[PDB]
């Protein structure tokens, strides 16, 4: 009955700033840690970073000078913010449950499509 | 949950009693004992429902006027029993006017035996089947009580569990109005719903809700953010045998100090084993370079 | 033996 | 310390239906937990066009809902993971990762399948 | 008093007679 | 102990009063 729901924006000017919304369903935030992994086109999985139950973050250490990760246990969401992007930094961004002690991510949201571009309209 | 709190010792008389008022895990073990001046009347309106486990051993010794335990401790489901008296979890001696254990939440003794010896009024024994709360049952030393020198008439609630000792079909329960709570046998000691539908299993006697971690009433393994765990995952260390602790937790106690807390194997323990001596600043046990000073 | 371990860790002497 | 590095190989392979397979995970530290004496190890199939599904947690415990022919190996710093016989719905990437300290996934081996 | 061996039930109800109100001490 | 005092060994009632309060 566990559900993960990344909202994005689809489109980002680059040097401008991602963020990203999950929204969790069907467990509690205060017990279960929330993964960021992203997936650039055709590429493999990319850790961006942890927050555990008790709020601490765990951040790649590539891009650790650009990541935040913040959470609202009440809301039952987690936040992704990420810094100054440039056009390697187009990919599906995921979150992810981690049962930490138990299991690693075991239930995956669906994505977020994430671009970086010369955009129009 | 209520709060974690150390192993207590009450004596002499029942003010100090009060101390336990929010524990819903004691950290430690429990002996309440030698209250010659108390009788029933004093007991009354005394009751511990927050009490839900003690890690290591339970102790009642010469408490006058205590008939039950049923008001006392009704939500006690686990004996962890990490550390033991005598190689007991559970001892009961010399309770003069205890004429019923009634710890009808009572589900598992995770180590150690149980010692029941020299209580005069003491029934509802024979209708306790220990086989499903320890596994060492062979070790239990249940002598002269009620039970053994009279004719105890354990009347059960009919209607109650029935289960086998020695070709014998006896019905289970802890008084006359409370039966002795068993679950399929698939639950194994994860406990189970009052539907029979089986608790998780990283649970330990009993759940609020099937098949969900964050529902239990004790941890299986390990507790750690109001979840149960298999291990404690770095950078959490093992404590106690039962919980999971940051290392600034395990700083502040050494620092506190009683027992100078250090890391060795991921728990953080009392002491550094033998051969082996304490990396000031980071806690950590290595091993002596020769002997140890 | 049970009843003399009991005794023993129950019963505490004062520090003087 | 310095972080975990994962690697697999091969990067891809291409197999026929009902040939075993067998696919490799490298660390470059023990995911060894002495504690528990297990590994702290995953595998991950990624069907085309779909998130990641968990097969392998504890470098050998088969997550619940999966198929009997994934089997997880090895311990420390060697894992392999093993296809007895290769079903075409198993056309997928596959990512090993570390999750001893934070985690690390390697760089995947795109399993491909033959027609017929 | 008289001086002798306290064993078990006799120990027990030998300190108690000797210190009731007072109780027994521990750490 | 206590044991090793008063019920192996003999008690005074002094030695007996040391275990009160
Ligand atoms: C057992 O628990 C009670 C109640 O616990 C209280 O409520 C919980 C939900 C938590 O939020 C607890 O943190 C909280 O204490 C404890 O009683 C409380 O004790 C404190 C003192 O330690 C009392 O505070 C005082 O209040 C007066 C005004 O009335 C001020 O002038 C003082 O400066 C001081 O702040 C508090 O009133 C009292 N609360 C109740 C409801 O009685 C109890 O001490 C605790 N016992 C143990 C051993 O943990
Ligand atoms: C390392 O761990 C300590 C202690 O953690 C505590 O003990 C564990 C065994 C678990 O039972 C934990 O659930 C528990 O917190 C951390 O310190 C704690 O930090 C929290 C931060 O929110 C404190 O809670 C707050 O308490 C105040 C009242 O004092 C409230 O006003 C707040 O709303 C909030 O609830 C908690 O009191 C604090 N406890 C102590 C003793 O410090 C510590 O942060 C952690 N460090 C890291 C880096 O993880
Ligand atoms: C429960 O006992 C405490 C004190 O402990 C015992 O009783 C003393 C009188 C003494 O004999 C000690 O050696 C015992 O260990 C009582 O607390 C005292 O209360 C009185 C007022 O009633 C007060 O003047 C004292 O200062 C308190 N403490 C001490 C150390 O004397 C408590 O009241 C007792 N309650 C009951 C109902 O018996
Ligand atoms: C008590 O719990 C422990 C730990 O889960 C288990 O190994 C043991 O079999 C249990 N005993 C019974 C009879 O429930
Ligand atoms: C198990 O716990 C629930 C509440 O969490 C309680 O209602 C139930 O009575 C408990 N089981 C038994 C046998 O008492």
């Amino acid at each position: 009955q566990v559900q993960l729901k990344e909202s994005g924006p689809g489109l980002v000017a680059p040097s401008q700033s991602l963020s990203i919304t999950c929204t969790v369903s069907g467990f509690p935030l205060t017990a279960y840690g929330v993964n960021w992994v992203r997936q650039p086109p055709g590429k493999g999985l990319e850790w961006l970073g942890m927050i555990w139950g008790d709020g601490n973050t765990d951040y790649n250490s590539a891009l650790k000078s650009r990541l935040s990760i913040s959470k609202d246990n009440s809301k039952s969401q987690v936040f992704l913010k990420m810094n100054s992007l440039q056009t390697d930094d187009t990919a599906r961004y995921y979150c992810a449950r981690d049962p930490y002690g138990s299991k690693p991510m075991d239930y995956w949201g669906q994505g977020t499509s994430v671009t970086v571009s010369s955009s129009l309209v | 949950p209520g709060e974690v709190c150390p192993g207590m010792d009450i004596r002499n008389n029942l003010t100090r009693l009060h101390e336990l008022e929010n524990c819903s895990v004691i950290e430690g073990h429990l002996q309440i004992l030698l209250m010659f001046k108390t009788r029933p009347e004093d007991f009354r309106d005394l009751s511990f429902p927050k009490l839900i486990m003690i890690t290591d051993y339970l102790l009642l010794f010469r408490v006058y006027g205590l008939e039950s335990l049923k008001d006392l401790f009704p939500n006690l489901t686990v004996i962890r029993g990490s550390r033991l008296f005598f190689n007991y979890a559970l001892v009961i001696f010399e309770m003069v006017h205890l004429k019923e254990l009634g710890l009808y939440n009572l589900m598992n003794i995770t180590r150690g035996s149980v010692r029941i010896e020299k209580n005069n009024e003491l029934c509802y024994l024979a209708t306790i089947d220990w086989s499903r709360i320890l596994d060492s049952v062979e070790d239990n030393h249940i002598v002269l009580n009620k039970d053994d020198n009279e004719e105890c008439g354990d009347i059960c609630p009919g209607n109650c569990p029935a289960t086998v000792i020695n070709g014998q079909f006896v019905e289970r329960c802890w008084t006359h109005s409370h039966c002795q709570k068993v679950c399929p046998t698939i639950c194994k000691s994860h406990g189970c719903t009052a539907e029979g539908l089986c608790c998780h299993s990283e649970c330990l006697g009993n759940c609020s809700q099937p098949d969900d971690p964050t529902k239990c009433v004790a941890c299986r393994n390990f507790y750690l953010d109001g979840r149960c765990v298999e291990t404690c995952p770095p950078p959490y260390y093992h404590f106690q045998d039962w919980r999971c602790v940051n290392f600034s937790f395990c700083q502040d106690l050494h620092h506190k100090c009683c027992h100078q807390y250090v890391i060795h194997n991921n728990k953080c323990i009392p002491e550094c084993p033998s051969g082996y001596t304490m990396n000031s600043s980071n806690l950590l046990c290595t091993p002596c370079l020769g002997p140890c000073p | 033996t049970f009843e003399d371990y009991l005794h023993n860790v129950v019963f505490v002497p004062r520090p003087s | 310390g310095s972080d975990i590095v994962m690697s697999q190989s091969p990067s891809s392979l291409v197999v026929s239906v009902g040939e075993k397979v067998t696919m490799s995970c490298k660390s470059s530290q023990s995911l060894l937990y002495s504690s528990n004496q297990k590994n702290f190890l995953a595998w991950y199939q990624q069907k085309p066009g779909q998130s990641p599904k968990l097969l392998i947690y504890w470098a050998s415990t088969r997550e619940s809902g999966v198929p009997d022919r994934f089997t997880g190996s090895g311990s420390g710093t060697d894992f392999t993971l093993t296809i007895s016989s290769v079903k075409a719905e198993d056309l997928a990437v596959y990512y090993c990762q570390q999750y001893f300290r934070y985690r690390t996934f390697g760089g995947g081996t795109k399993l491909e399948i033959k027609s017929s | 008093f008289v001086n002798q061996h306290l064993c078990g039930s006799h120990l027990v109800e030998a300190l108690y007679l000797v210190c009731g109100e007072r109780g027994f001490f521990y750490t | 102990g206590i044991v090793e005092q008063c019920c192996t060994s003999i008690c005074s009632l002094y030695q007996l009063e040391n275990y009160c309060n």
